[PDB]
């Protein structure tokens, strides 16, 4: 199933070489991964907790951090930025 | 782990 990032959210994807308007979810997430790795702002001792205070993703997700484990937290700033397509 | 492996969980269970 297809989802169409609002603008913030591709111009993440986008910043990390993605070139589509329209992708799945497991592709969202694929770049958004490697955004936050490739950027280091996960936690060296603990690597699940996410620093996003002082970047873009923070505008975009709203919030200044997060842990990976908050599964549903994260699927839900990450479908504020994003359309269902039908 | 790293959080490449945490986040290919994640992304594993999309």
């Amino acid at each position: 199933t297809l989802v169409r990032p609002k603008p913030l959210l591709l111009k993440l994807l986008k910043s990390v070489g993605a070139q589509k308007d329209t992708y799945t979810m497991k592709e969202v997430l694929f770049y958004l991964g490697q955004y936050i790795m490739t950027k280091r702002l996960y936690d060296e001792k603990q690597q699940h907790i996410v620093y996003c205070s002082n970047d873009l993703l923070g505008d975009l997700f709203g919030v200044p951090s997060f842990s990976v484990k908050e599964h549903r937290k994260i699927y839900t700033m990450i479908y504020r930025n994003l359309v269902v397509v039908n | 782990l790293t959080f490449x492996e945490y986040x290919q969980l994640x992304l594993s269970a999309a």
